[PDB]
């Protein structure tokens, strides 16, 4: 009994060049709770990343937001990469300011 | 309208890794107000959401008390759960619980819930009774028998027609403004070209609070549900919400195409469309 | 508020 | 960058026995040096644990204060900062004391008990172990009166947490963790709020010799064992409960030929769970 995670990274406001945002990282739908996700700038892990409290749905599956403050540019690529028992390697989503 | 207050256990045995966890959450609809964490130097009930900030000290007291009288039972529960299920010392295993209550627009009590799952499969469920018990496998039948043979049901009936009514109506009052006030949804349409002959319309609906909300595309008057990709309503990581929905148009037709929004805090369905 | 932990387990 | 260290399957272990030292850092039970209360000097002349350490067979040397530190390469130093504490604790090197329960080991749920473990070898500490995987023992002062060493331990609220096999060991001053061989077992039981059976004799309690005699324990509540106790309890008996056709469980204890008698009282109990019983039934004085 094991579920992969889902994952969806964006931005909590439209996102600007030179404007403060936050950047999120929604990993939900994986059974066990044990995952690893890091919040990456240029391929390198951001340090001051925070995350919700461990809760679940109603099919028992869980569910955590990763986030940062954060200011866009037009060089800078954000990512988020997790990894869980269900991944064999590490699972590696781009942030999208169309998604 | 109605509401909602639940309570969310995870207890989580990590041998070699760490001591047992036990992770409790509180939620009000859609608003985490609480947690606890056995994991943290010194464990605590805390506040999760402002308006619970201001419950005094004794408040605090008897939650933390509570909770840590909680993990000590759901600790006893994994070892008892590898008896019942013959298996290794070893080996991580999760027991999770979600409880609590569901009010209508006067206040009054329209269901009781007591949910309980071993390794992320059901194990065993108070019926809408709040008397009796459905258990998933012949492991939980020994916990139904045991609850039955303790009456388990008739303690769990009086907290959720007494003090989880009670506590919701005051958690209601607290929050007013935040947890009784819709938010209304941002919209807009985005367009994104996949070739020559093809493109993307995606609608969004930003910032809004209750999560609940409904995104269709209709191309001239027909809903698109086959053709309509919806992602998941996700956290903005202010306490409101985000949704998006995306259909893949035939180049010059863009216009026979419109997006229907339906909310809360919204009072009539907005349409939008692409220009 | 929580559901007072019963004294009683699986 | 701090590991989590731990023994498996306990930290109490008898000489002869085995215990293995696990240090999990990095999301890994990776590479490690051990230290004893000494957080710069590595035991075994530096050696590097490629694996869990396996103390097999378990000596005295074995006993002591561990903490870890895990190989943390690119860091100034190559290894991290110390774990948690583990105590190995080596039974079987004095007299066992001895243990007892006041006012005696079936404790209602809710109440308190208190465990006594005394001993005439003047033991400077008393530990009291719950028998099971990763228990904790409790340390207790031996306290000095009339040529006995003493400490009482105080259990409660009464829960199933609570309830199992307990024994207790005495160390001397000097080899703190070296404790005495273990005192006899000690069943603490809990019991309620399951509700109390019924228990009845057949043909009646009045009997006289060569005349059989049999005690039935009886409830509507879904018992998988009754447990039959004796007012000056020698051994509780315990047999499987057997659904009728009125839909009561019921067991049905023969008493053996020549049967003393006197006051009995049974008790229910769940399939995998044998210190929780059920509320005391009513009394039965049997006559002979
Ligand atoms: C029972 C005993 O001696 N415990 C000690 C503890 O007090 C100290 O903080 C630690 C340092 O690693 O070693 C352990
Ligand atoms: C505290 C102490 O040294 N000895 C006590 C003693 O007074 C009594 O026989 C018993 C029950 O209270 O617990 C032991
Ligand atoms: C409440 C009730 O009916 N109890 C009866 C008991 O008197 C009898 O010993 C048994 C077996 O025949 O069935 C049960």
């Amino acid at each position: 009994i094991q579920r992969t995670p889902k994952i969806q990274v964006y931005s909590r406001h439209p996102a600007e060049n030179g404007k403060s945002n936050f950047l999120n990282c929604y990993v939900s739908g994986f059974h066990p709770s044990d995952i690893e996700v890091d919040l990456l700038k240029n391929g390198e892990r951001i340090e001051k990343v925070e995350h919700s409290d461990l809760s679940f749905s109603k099919d028992w599956s869980f569910y955590l937001l990763y986030y940062t403050e954060f200011t866009p540019t037009e060089k800078d690529e954000y990512a988020c990469r997790v990894n869980h028992v269900t991944l064999s390697q590490p699972k590696i989503v781009k942030w999208d300011r169309d998604m | 309208g109605s509401h909602s207050m639940r309570y969310f256990y995870t207890a989580m045995s990590r041998p070699g890794r760490g001591e047992p966890r036990f992770i409790a959450v509180g939620y009000v609809d859609d608003t985490q107000f609480v947690r606890f964490d056995s994991d943290a130097a010194s464990p605590r009930m805390a506040p999760r959401a402002p308006w619970i900030e201001q419950e005094g000290p004794e408040y605090w007291d008897g939650e933390t008390r509570n909770m840590k009288a909680s993990a000590q039972t759901y600790r006893e529960n994994l070892r008892i759960a590898l008896r019942y299920y013959n298996q290794s010392e070893a080996g991580s295993h999760i027991i999770q619980v979600m409880y609590g209550c569901d009010v209508g627009p006067d206040g009054r009590l329209l269901r009781g819930h007591d949910q309980s799952a071993y390794d992320g499969k059901d194990y065993i469920a108070l019926n809408e009774d709040l008397s009796s018990w459905t258990a998933a496998d012949t492991a939980a039948q020994i916990t139904q028998r045991k609850w039955e043979a303790a009456r388990v049901a008739e303690q769990l009936r009086a907290y959720l027609e007494g003090l989880c009514v009670e506590w919701l109506r005051r958690y209601l009052e607290n929050g007013k403004e935040t947890l009784q006030r819709a938010d209304p949804p941002k919209t807009h349409v985005t367009h994104h070209p996949i070739s020559d002959h093809e493109a993307t319309l995606r609608c969004w609906a930003l910032g809004f609070y209750p999560a609940e909300i409904t995104l269709t595309w209709q191309r001239d008057g027909e809903d698109q549900t086959q053709d309509t990709e919806l992602v998941e309503t996700r956290p903005a990581g202010d306490r409101t919400f985000q949704k998006w929905a995306a259909v893949v148009v035939p180049s010059g037709e863009e216009q026979r195409y419109t997006c229907h929004v339906q909310h809360e805090g919204l009072p009539k369905p907005l349409t939008l469309r692409w220009e | 508020t929580s559901n007072l932990q019963e004294q009683i387990g699986w | 960058d701090k590991p989590f260290l731990s023994a498996w399957p306990s930290a109490v272990v008898p000489r002869g026995g085995h215990v293995t030292l696990r240090c999990h850092y990095r999301h890994r039970f990776n590479n490690f040096m051990l230290y004893k209360e000494r957080i710069h000097i590595p035991i075994f002349h530096g050696r590097i644990f490629q694996e869990s350490f396996n103390m097999s067979p378990v000596t005295t040397a074995h006993a002591g204060n561990y903490t870890c530190r895990g190989s943390h390469p690119h860091s100034p130093t190559g290894w991290s900062a110390p774990s948690n504490p583990v105590v190995i604790m080596v039974t079987g090197n004095h007299r066992k004391p001895s243990l007892l329960a006041h006012p005696g080991p079936l404790v209602k749920s809710g109440e308190r008990v208190i465990l006594q473990c005394w001993s005439d070898i003047m033991f400077e500490h008393f530990f009291l172990h719950k028998e099971g995987i990763s228990k904790d023992p409790s340390r207790l002062v031996g306290q000095i009166h009339d040529g006995v060493s003493k400490a009482n331990f105080s259990i409660g609220p009464m829960m199933l947490a609570l309830a199992g096999t307990y024994r207790c060991y005495g160390s001397v001053t000097h080899t703190p963790y070296q404790l005495s061989a273990p005192s006899d077992p000690l069943d603490i039981v809990v019991t309620g709020p399951y509700e109390k059976p019924s228990l009845s004799a057949q043909p009646g309690p009045k009997v006289q010799a060569g005349e059989s005699v049999t005690l039935s324990c009886s409830s509507r509540s879904s018992y998988d064992m009754y447990h039959l106790s004796r007012e000056g309890g020698a051994h509780e008996r315990r047999l499987p409960a057997v659904r009728k056709v009125n839909r009561t469980f019921q067991a049905d204890f023969p008493l053996g030929p020549a049967t003393h008698g006197g006051t009995y009282r049974c008790f229910g109990s769940f399939r995998h769970s044998p210190y929780e019983w059920s509320d005391p039934s009513d009394p039965l004085l049997v006559s002979v």
